[PDB]
């Protein structure tokens, strides 16, 4: 029953989940930034989709077009991600959409460019255990039920023996006896 | 994991040759295994990037690509108690214009009410972009802006007190494909944008995301048309077609937005 | 191998492979809130205003004086409130530290003759300057007002000093 | 002569309901009557009793929410999405847009849908799980919280 | 003359299911996602994604001084039966005041589900 239900998610979850490849690299002062969060920081930068000005600024309208720049960048960490493109995909005015880009640039955001093969790894305080990023389950995915029901599932897992293991994303399984 | 193995990151940009190419069919500036997947996006590489060249774009991307230095604007200095904080002045702005062996056709908003950025700083980011910087082309692109924003200045800085509800067809092509619609706007509420008219609309019929600005772009237009026939008086109010049972405002009232793909 | 072995990859400016150049680095991490980099960004100031002090010259780079006010006023209400045991918890200390460095900082600079005509065209420095020359004027007197907590007096000390080689600089311009 | 017009709709309406599923009304709807207003919907929904317009009436806006709500339970397993009600509906689109989301709020449109069938964008992926690395002024270093 | 509002509320349907299948064969079946150009990247609905980050959980390894690290992603879906509805935005001077008490509960309850549901 409910079993069958949960493996039929966990397969679908899995399917539909962007698997990492490139590793992304941000500098140390832009470590405050949640995907799925407001910061004062933002607010104070860019006061006109917050202070009830207009209506075609609105904080909704805002978050969604820099987490689409966000992904965006994301997923491709390897090019530029010019403006063109983005004004071509999101519907806002041009005026906005260059100070967002602009401001996700200053920060370090996205187009930090570096060349990381240039600098040592290092070892933070917060290492050595088991790490869980809990993400909404995604609706469309979840079952058609024509009692409770909760969800603890875990999708994929990632292990790493050195801190340098982890910022070059090489899992033990390829890593043990690659040539 | 050595130092070396890491790949350089935020250098390269092939976005002006997926402009040319025609498998890329971009409407402006024109003359395990994989099974029918063309991205890595969603399918798993197993920890080694060398197989993200399996696909032909990514290939496409690391072959014919350029290093792009990066735009460095003028650091948000933002203003010293300007913007009045306005509602918004926004006007569409199209460009058709023609460089040498080239045709240049695009679409955006733009708030006149915003002082923030200039049209020649825009040009000079399109410029960059398109990787045709030449200085006629820009002075062309800005000369064209400021002109599309002379025409329609005040006509758009006119709110609307009294209920007007009109028939409107909005009718849009990307390249090939044809969206026309039909539908009753009301002038006066202003809690519908037509970016969340468009944003509903794209959803609905699973269209791609670049429907969603043309046609809430092409709708502001035809406000505004609609408003100059206001302001002369060459608008009438006594009746508006939809097809109501009987009294007004009623069940059939008219046709739904199609996709069609055309020819000749 | 890896896929930096690409001809594209060969002509890199040699400007952007570190990242951030560190004066950049300092301002954004000023700007940022985060304790840690607050810390570190000061220290680097402090550095670079006793061994190189015409690189942050504060002509050469304006809204440099802002952040450090942003951390001098605080610094204001604490010594106010400092006639008692009232640095319990870390948080005041770091912002009373903080305060302190920031304050070296200015006084480092004003040592020179563009930083302190900056800094003498600035209301909110000046009233600093007199407000704690009126908390060291109540301490010398003697008066019942306000008396100094022996367990805090070290803080004062040092601050006393600064504020008073700041004074000498602007001693010229009133 | 209206009240024959009244019955006419009545018997309409009538038919309408003996041809439509049986459905389950969530009990924070429990309030809802399909002949009446409730004062819910007036306070939630201005604009529709200030005669602002010749368009937007009580008499119009009961209709449109009976028909959307019928609609609907004409087959309970599928998202009604607003392009149909669009479709075949008289008024503003802004007034249909602000029914629909008073009806889906409460549970009234929306409520038990088979999810593959509601409508979303088609944005990129979603990098939130994804492994930071911050580059510290010594070295890259894993980002990880505390 | 009775089968008009019937004739038309079907055809509604047809349309929706029609619109429904549509998107799916498109979207879904044919391709998994549909590669946009400007950006050279996947775009698939976001439905199928997931939208927030319901915070970290840590824990430690088995035997001291194991130096590893177990990077694992976890949904969660607090009450999968309920749904979710706008609910948690309408304000209390709106429902207050004309309301059965069993009604007002079950206003309560959901709002805290759903706030609830925010959480990890």
């Amino acid at each position: 029953n409910y079993e069958q239900e949960a493996q039929k998610l966990e397969e679908k979850a899995l399917r539909f989940l962007a698997k990492q490849t490139h590793p992304v690299i941000i500098p140390s002062f832009a470590s405050w930034f949640d995907i799925s969060k407001i910061h004062e920081i933002e607010k104070r930068s860019n006061p006109d989709f917050f202070n009830d000005s207009s209506r075609f600024k609105t904080p909704k309208a805002y978050k969604d077009t820099r987490n689409f720049i966000i992904n965006t960048y994301r997923l491709s960490p390897y090019e530029y991600l010019t403006i063109t493109a983005v004004r071509r995909n999101v519907a806002m005015d041009v005026a906005s959409i260059v100070k967002i880009h602009a401001f996700l640039e200053k920060w370090g955001l996205i187009n930090y460019q570096i060349d990381p093969r240039t600098k040592p790894s290092l070892i933070g305080p917060s290492f050595t255990g088991h790490f869980q990023v809990v993400l909404d389950t995604p609706q469309g995915l979840k079952p058609f039920l024509p009692k409770e029901f909760p969800v603890n599932l875990t999708i994929k897992k990632n292990v790493y023996d050195s801190a340098q293991d982890f910022n070059a994303l090489q899992d033990e399984s390829r890593n043990s006896r690659q040539i | 994991s050595h130092q070396n193995q890491l790949i350089p990151q935020a250098y390269i940009s092939n976005f002006h040759n997926r402009l040319t190419n025609e498998d890329d069919g971009i409407p402006i500036f024109t003359m395990q295994d994989i099974g029918n997947a063309v991205l890595p996006d969603l399918q798993d590489q197993h920890h080694n990037p060398f197989n993200i060249l399996r696909y032909p774009k990514i290939r496409d991307t690391f072959i014919n690509g350029k290093v792009v230095s990066p735009y460095r604007l003028n650091t948000d200095q933002e203003t010293k108690a300007n913007a009045n904080s306005g509602e918004a002045i926004m006007i569409p702005i199209t460009l058709d214009i023609e460089h040498m062996g080239h045709t240049i056709k695009d679409q955006f908003l733009w708030n006149y009410n915003d002082d923030s950025i200039s049209p020649e700083e825009f040009a000079s980011i399109y410029c960059k972009d398109l990787d045709m910087t030449s200085a006629t082309l820009q002075t062309q692109i800005a000369n064209i802006i400021k002109e599309q924003l002379k025409d329609l200045e005040n006509i758009a800085a006119t709110e609307i007190m009294s209920d007007l509800h009109v028939i409107i067809n909005l009718t849009c092509n990307l390249q090939d494909r044809f969206f026309e619609d039909n539908f009753q706007w009301n002038l006066n509420d202003k809690s519908l944008t037509p970016e969340r008219f468009a944003t509903s609309i794209v959803q609905d019929l699973g269209l791609t995301r670049e429907f969603i600005p043309l046609i809430s772009q092409s709708l502001h237009e035809t406000i505004l048309k609609i408003k100059k026939d206001w302001v002369d008086g060459h608008l009438i109010q006594d009746h508006v077609p939809n097809d109501a049972a009987f009294d007004i405002d009623e069940l059939g009232s008219n046709w739904c937005p199609r996709v069609e793909i055309l020819t000749k | 191998y890896s896929l930096a072995n690409f001809n594209v990859f060969q002509s890199l400016p040699k400007e952007t492979a570190r990242g951030v150049d560190d004066l950049t680095r300092m301002e954004m991490a000023l700007l940022s809130g985060i304790p840690e980099e607050i810390k570190w960004s000061l220290k680097k100031y402090l550095t670079y205003s006793n061994k190189a002090p015409y690189m942050i010259s504060l002509r050469t780079l304006p809204d440099l004086l802002p952040l450090f006010k942003t951390f001098i006023l605080p610094l204001e209400r604490i010594v106010e409130g400092l006639n008692k045991s009232s640095i319990c918890d870390s948080k005041a200390m770091d912002s009373l530290q903080m305060g302190l460095n920031a304050l070296l900082i200015l006084r480092n600079l004003a040592q020179d003759t563009d930083s302190v005509q900056i800094l003498v065209k600035d209301r909110e420095i000046k009233s600093f300057i007199l407000f704690i020359l009126k908390k060291f004027q109540c301490v010398a007197t003697g008066d019942n007002k306000w008396q100094l907590y022996e367990g805090n007096a070290t803080f004062f000390n040092e601050l006393t000093h600064y504020t008073l080689d700041l004074m000498e600089a602007i001693s010229s311009y009133i | 002569y209206e009240q024959e017009a009244q019955k006419l709709e009545e018997k309409a309406l009538r038919f309408l309901a003996k041809q439509t599923h049986p459905v389950i009304i969530p009990s924070f709807a429990s309030w809802f009557d399909i002949s009446k207003i409730h004062e819910i919907e007036k306070r939630s929904n201005p604009d529709f009793f200030n005669d602002s317009s010749r368009f937007k009436t009580p008499k119009a806006y009961k209709d449109t929410r009976n028909f959307i709500i019928n609609t609907y339970r004409l087959s309970p397993y599928e998202y009604l999405t607003i392009t149909a009600v669009r479709r075949n509906v008289a008024m503003d689109v802004a007034s249909i847009v602000k029914i629909h989301a008073f009806l889906e709020k409460w549970g009234l449109i929306n409520y038990q849908i088979d999810p593959r069938t509601k409508p979303s964008l088609i944005g990129p992926s979603f990098t939130g799980h994804f492994q930071v690395v911050l580059d510290t002024p010594q070295g890259l270093k894993p980002f990880l919280p505390e | 003359s009775t089968n008009w509002l019937y004739q038309h509320s079907a055809a509604c349907s047809r349309f929706n299911s029609d619109l429904f299948y549509d998107r799916v064969k498109v979207l879904l079946v044919d391709q998994q996602g549909l590669r946009d150009a400007y950006t050279n990247i996947l775009h698939i609905p976001e439905s199928t994604q997931s939208t927030t980050v319901l915070g970290w959980r840590r824990s430690k390894n088995d035997s001291p001084s194991d130096t590893s690290i177990v990077y694992e992603t976890v949904i969660h879906d607090n009450d999968l039966n309920k749904p979710k509805t706008g609910l948690s935005e309408i304000p209390k001077e709106i429902y207050e005041d004309v309301v059965d008490e069993d009604v007002l509960r079950a206003i309560t309850e959901q709002q805290n589900f759903e706030k609830c549901n925010e959480y990890i």
